[PDB]
């Protein structure tokens, strides 16, 4: 009875839900629902930027196949954000 | 606790412009991260806000206070 | 396992995390891109309402602020400085006396 | 009226990180147009929100309610 | 001595600013005509300091994204790449690139 997309925001929100459990229980505050919902709401949206910017970037250097320096540049604004990405980087590859 | 890769890729595709577009392996295992680095950072941010504010629970307001550098961040 | 939620992680959403139509705020929405020049249960995120906040910098956790993030408080640190002139501008002031006219037209 | 060339160039030479990096003469003129575009929606979202409260002008309170979406846009 | 190379930079810095802040208030007094509302000193003076250091944020995107693409010249694609949030700019910049080329 679901669209794909209602399929796919739920699911999102259900990991957003689980990963504010975490963090609630490891600093001792809680999430209302609605800032959970929030929260689900923003990442699906920045999931968007992110797909949209990678498709991007891998053609704007002449490939179809997103790779990890598109990433990278997707995390170019945060010095820890591109620091974090590089190492978990070098980790997969390893 | 984390995001399912078989889902991380389903949400990138549903907004790829052209059906040539695919995703490596590794970039996949990236963008997993990247996700929850996002709600990770969106819910400790909030969780200051609040406990700066001495609330109770992070509601909709603490979420919003931080937004705009969060937003201008990512 | 699958891209879709299982029977037991659909039936915890619907009953922790999904929003109702009774809820007091049934939806959550972000302000969508428009470019000019070119609602009783829906909230709608705000970008301004939490204006007189961002003046200086805040909290992070593992993601440091960026350079136009630094830029954003440093505007909004102007703003302030500014909000309370009438007329005559500090910022002309401390610019206009280095124009060079070959810079504009 | 509008940027002119050469001062678009002394703007995004000030600010690159390398000595090496120039620009080309159609990205140049092309920056020019998108210089304009930028400030043009500002002042236009200003309007749009001094319009929004009733206001007779667009004052600072005004322009601080769009600078965050200004940003996220460009 | 390091205190001439500040003055120098303060200096040059300003006479930017102040360029900026020329044509901003030239662009702002036609939409003051257009939409037929004025705006204060200090919104014209906000939206140039904006412009300033947005110029500082378009700067570093396109030495990157020439960068990605092995290039350390800047090209138009480039410059279509700082306007894709959103469709309709994309779409407007795509344009002046073509008239730009004819
Ligand atoms: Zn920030």
């Amino acid at each position: 009875r679901f669209s794909y997309q209602q399929r796919l925001k739920a699911a999102v929100h259900y990991t957003v839900g689980c990963l504010c459990e975490e963090v609630a229980l490891d600093k001792e505050m809680q999430f209302s629902k609605q800032t959970i919902a929030a929260i689900s709401e923003l990442t699906f949206r920045q999931c968007e930027n992110f797909a949209k910017d990678l498709e991007m970037f891998a053609r704007h250097a002449k490939r179809t196949t997103i790779n990890t320096e598109d990433v990278k540049l997707l995390a170019r604004r945060s010095n820890s954000l591109l620091k974090y990405i590089t190492d978990k980087s070098e980790e997969i590859a390893q | 606790s984390g995001f399912r890769k078989e889902l991380v890729s389903r949400l990138l595709h549903l907004h790829f412009k052209d059906d040539k577009t695919k995703v490596s392996g590794d970039a996949l295992q990236l963008m997993v991260e990247l996700l929850k680095v996002f709600v990770v950072e969106a819910a400790v941010r909030g969780v200051r806000q609040a406990q700066a504010e001495d609330a109770l629970r992070v509601d909709v307001d603490q979420l919003e206070k931080v937004l705009p550098q969060l937003l201008l961040d990512f | 396992k699958d891209w879709f939620l299982s029977e037991e992680e659909f039936k915890l959403w619907n009953r922790l995390y999904r929003l109702r139509d009774s809820d007091e705020i049934k939806e959550i929405t972000l302000p969508q891109v428009q470019f000019s020049s070119l609602t009783t249960g829906i909230h709608q995120l705000s970008l301004s309402e939490w204006r007189l906040w961002q003046d200086h910098p805040l909290p992070t956790h593992q993601v440091d602020h960026s350079d136009r993030c630094r830029h954003f408080i440093g505007l909004m640190q102007m703003i302030e400085g500014m909000r309370h002139e009438e007329g005559e501008c500090s910022y002309e002031l401390e610019v206009e006396s280095y124009l060079q006219m070959e810079d504009v037209t």
